[PDB]
């Protein structure tokens, strides 16, 4: 695998998780 | 957080999936 | 403005909320 | 949902603003 960070991280999360959508936390 | 795992560690899909909703 | 969708939309939820990070919830 | 307001319609910072946590 890689390192995932910030948009790429989004974007990872948008195409694994699909019509489900996601949350992105921070901190 | 996902950060701590995914960007400053490496994360599998398992734990990325974590995040769906 | 634009029409935002799919990667464009998460895209722009992750410049403008920053830290706070964001939901993003199809449905 | 979002994808109502900002995909299918337009939406503005304000209204995009509201999916931040």
């Amino acid at each position: 695998n890689q390192h995932l960070c910030g948009s790429h991280l989004v974007e990872a999360l948008y195409l694994v998780c699909g019509e489900r959508g996601f949350h992105y936390t921070p901190k | 957080g996902i950060v701590e795992q995914c960007c400053t560690s490496i994360c599998s899909l398992e734990q990325l999936e974590n995040y769906c909703n």
